[PDB]
């Protein structure tokens, strides 16, 4: 499933 | 959910899908430097935790924020642009970022 760290990028980054 | 930036990435992420989330914060900035600041100045976190950091410089960042009227299923953001400093929670190994704490 999704990480922790997956989750903070895909609800976080936007580069 | 219309074409303003937050609206738009907001349900592009998978955000507000099947909720309308209150409050989003969008870093541009790339991955290895958000990743960076897992090494920068050590801070206590808002819950009293000390795995957070800050960083030493201000980064580019929008923060997505729901206005007064906004309901599922049509959420709506107001759009906010700024450069700030921002916290976040580490853990892992490597080190990473898992949570966003705070934008100074």
């Amino acid at each position: 499933k999704e990480t922790a760290a997956a989750k903070f990028e895909r609800q976080h980054l936007d580069s | 959910s219309s074409s303003n930036y937050c609206n738009q990435m907001m349900k592009s992420r998978n955000l507000t899908k099947d909720r309308c989330k209150p409050v989003n914060t969008f870093v541009h900035e790339s991955l290895a430097d958000v990743q960076a600041v897992c090494s920068q100045k050590n801070v206590a976190c808002k819950n009293g935790q000390t795995n957070c950091y800050q960083s030493y410089s201000t980064m580019s960042i929008t923060d997505c924020r729901e206005t007064g009227s906004s309901k599922y299923p049509n959420c709506a953001y107001k759009t906010t642009q700024a450069n700030k400093h921002i916290i976040v929670a580490c853990e892992g190994n490597p080190y990473v970022p898992v949570h966003f704490d705070a934008s100074v």
